[PDB]
DNA sequence: GGAAAACACCCAAGACACCAGGCACGAGACAGAAAAAAACAACGAAAACGGCCACCACCCAAACACACCAAACACAAGAGCTA
DNA sequence: CCATCTTTGTGTTTGGTGTGTTTGGGTGGTGGCCGTTTTCGTTGTTTTTTTCTGTCTCGTGCCTGGTGTCTTGGGTGTTTTCC
């Protein structure tokens, strides 16, 4: 996760040192996002009489939550 | 450069809840936050409102119409409450 | 089914406000009656209230008739209301 | 008042659907839909009256609605503000 | 004796530490009286509250460590609580256990 | 450091669906929670990255991070915030 | 004379500067910020009456409508993700059909 | 009474943009809360960072990083570099 | 005072739901492979602090012209009827 | 759907003024710059470890076809209730 972090910010400018407690709050962030993105997507899920979830539920998700336009 | 925080105010009140119970530095840091943002919310929607009325003081009144817009339900009406008696009680003292 | 496409044409290239004013100005009263009595409410305040409800239940109608279009359906469900209410985060 | 959110007449609720492009309707949702108006409109008037009372008014202006509205997340164009 | 104000009003919060941030935070040229008590006792009313529901739910684990896990617990199982804290992620919190019903097999 | 998106494994996001209380995963959801994944890091990075520019600074700090999250929406508690 | 003049610029950057002293924002405004700020304003004015015009000449109208407007608005990519979260009044829906739901 | 308005330079930029278009009142208070409302953002973005970094004084570099932080896209692009040349030609005039 | 539109009633038609069947595709476990993690040391870019020094913005005071209100007449396209 | 004769009510322009924007000079300090320290961020090496990758078998969940019915849709005449 570090490696890709560090991957995302060298496309802007490189020599940019990342302090651990950033990686963190990072990863912090981005299991959040994915765990409530996950929880909408089975919702979705169930909606549609299934159990298994499928990307057009994870498109949906965004989309409906104006994630996505 | 000793940085300021919560934290003695905040154990103050928890051994006033829970005087069997400590608390983690993570935790500790986290109800820090809590209060610091709760903070900045309620002045930034008192400035506001003061500012819509062309007014240039922040008073109780202010304060509690903030606490009003804010809190859901019956935290505010609690907040509001025991606010009024806080300042009721500081106006009968000197 | 024709008349169904002939009214979304209709009401999608159409500009003014489907909901009756007088329903809803003697709704909007009735509901601030309940907060304060003795209300009074300038005509703009109600329009504005009008513009803003009309265009949260145009969206609301919109990602419902996505969620009714996920489920293989055509036709919207209450269930539709809210799982859309659920996923934007009303309760 | 007594029982006026009935007011909202079930055609108009189909002109709302159909401006959202919504082809087929329930039976079930105007029920629903008047439930959620009457959620939606109760939140916005709570804020609005608010603002008249602190302001010492009596009478709620459209920019009261138009902060409260904003201060929603719902912010309007062409009322002022 | 120069009593603090915090004292004065029978708070635990500082009033004078939030009469000084309130002025020093670019809001108005001049700040009432009442607002740093008012603002200074929302803040204990609310921290009262959290503090002692994430004692209670400490108290059902079997812990005297209050951790970000029964602060998460406080927060999430309480309605207006979890409608006011909606929009923040309690870092080292996790997740509330809930498995749908239809989910589970028959 | 070259294509390390293949880094968040399968395993893992298999991990953070399941947190969710998802039962079954499909074969091709991998490539799109990767995406999505990507796409949030890479707002975030951004935001951070301008953030830290303005300061004059050539190592992003915690503090950029919480308020570049907190600017959207995303407000973390516990890292000084 | 005027430092909209100076700076070749339609908004007043006399107001501008007045807004942000009296705003309450901080407790010193530097000579550039009004400027700037008063460019920003006009680039993003223009380019969103550009496309308002555009709208209305396709809708062979003479008057920009707020319908103009709302159209010019939703058919932009960055100007509808900056704006995601305003409604305009007596704009309307921009009209858009589902591909599955056309009829057979 | 004595109320302000954007009015007279919208004016000035439609007919610079489309000399034959006219507009309508609602439209142009439209405009009016577009440009106070991009205004408030700007602003109070450039005021946040300006606490941020511990200054007192509104430059236009924190007016430039609040444009590049707000507006998405080539949009924030385009304005940086209109700002960036009213600014140097307000200098060198 | 006026008139456009909701509402009840009666026929019809077609999409939703259930059943049945089939296929394929993730799930589970064993085996082989990877490289993440922790400890440890080195080098040094750069951050926080301090002291100096100056240009930039605030403050008073006088001045004049752009932007406001009042008031005037123009003309875009909405009304109905044609094709 | 666009188009033309005729209406109209609201956009556009123009005079007077007052208030708000513009010029002049003086002061004080916010901030730019440089220089020093020293904490911390990176980069490199080794072992244990534990997870990740791959392959084989297969249980059951997802998708498709058929029936029918009941649910909603369409048309009509009226009163009424919104303008």
């Amino acid at each position: 996760f570090q490696r890709l972090v560090r991957e995302i910010a060298q496309d802007f400018k490189t020599d940019l040192r990342f302090q651990s407690a950033a990686i963190g709050a990072l990863q912090e962030a981005s299991e959040a996002y994915l765990v409530g993105l996950f929880e909408d997507t089975n919702l979705c899920a169930i909606h549609a009489k299934r159990v298994t979830i499928m990307p057009k539920d994870i498109q949906l998700a965004r989309r409906i939550r104006g994630e996505r336009a | 450069s000793r940085k300021e925080s919560y934290s003695i105010y905040v154990y103050k009140v928890l051994k006033q809840v829970h005087p069997d119970t400590g608390i983690s530095s993570k935790a500790m840091g986290i109800m820090n936050s809590f209060v610091n943002d709760i903070f900045e919310r309620i002045a930034g929607e008192a400035s506001r409102l003061a500012h819509y009325n062309k007014r240039s003081t922040i008073t109780s009144r202010e304060i509690q119409t903030a606490v009003r817009l804010l809190l859901p339900g019956e935290l505010a009406k609690h907040a509001v409450s025991e606010g009024t008696k806080a300042v009721t009680k500081y106006t009968s003292a000197k | 089914g024709t008349v169904a496409l002939r009214e979304i044409r209709r009401y999608q290239k159409s500009t003014e406000l489907l909901i009756r004013k007088l329903p809803f100005q003697r709704l909007v009263r009735e509901i601030a009656q309940d907060f304060k009595t003795d209300l009074r409410f300038q005509s703009a305040a109600i329009g504005a209230l009008q513009e803003a409800s009309e265009a949260y239940l145009v969206g609301l109608f919109e990602d419902t008739n996505l969620c009714a279009i996920h489920a293989k359906r055509v036709t919207i469900m209450p269930k539709d209301i809210q799982l859309a209410r659920r996923i934007r985060g009303e309760r | 008042l007594r029982d006026n959110i009935q007011g909202i007449t079930k055609p108009a609720i189909r002109r709302l659907a159909r401006r959202g492009g919504v082809k087929r309707i329930s039976g079930l949702i105007y029920e629903e839909t008047r439930g959620v108006l009457k959620v939606f409109l109760e939140n916005v008037i709570r804020d609005a009256v608010t603002y008249t009372e602190h302001a010492k008014r009596k009478t709620v202006t459209a920019m009261d609605v138009v902060y409260a509205l904003k201060r929603q997340g719902r912010t309007l164009y062409g009322f002022g503000g | 004796k120069a009593k603090t104000r915090s004292s004065r009003a029978g708070l635990q919060f500082p009033v004078g530490r939030v009469h000084r941030l309130l002025r020093k935070g670019n809001y108005s040229e001049r700040v009432g009286a009442g607002a740093p008590v008012y603002l200074a006792a929302v803040l204990e009313y609310l921290t009262a509250e959290i503090l002692e529901l994430a004692g209670n739910a400490a108290r059902d684990n079997k812990k005297t460590r209050i951790i970000p896990r029964h602060l998460q617990l406080a927060i999430r199982n309480d309605e207006e609580l979890n409608k006011l804290l909606g929009r923040v992620t309690i870092a080292q919190g996790g997740v509330l256990p809930n498995i749908q019903a239809v989910l589970l097999p028959k």
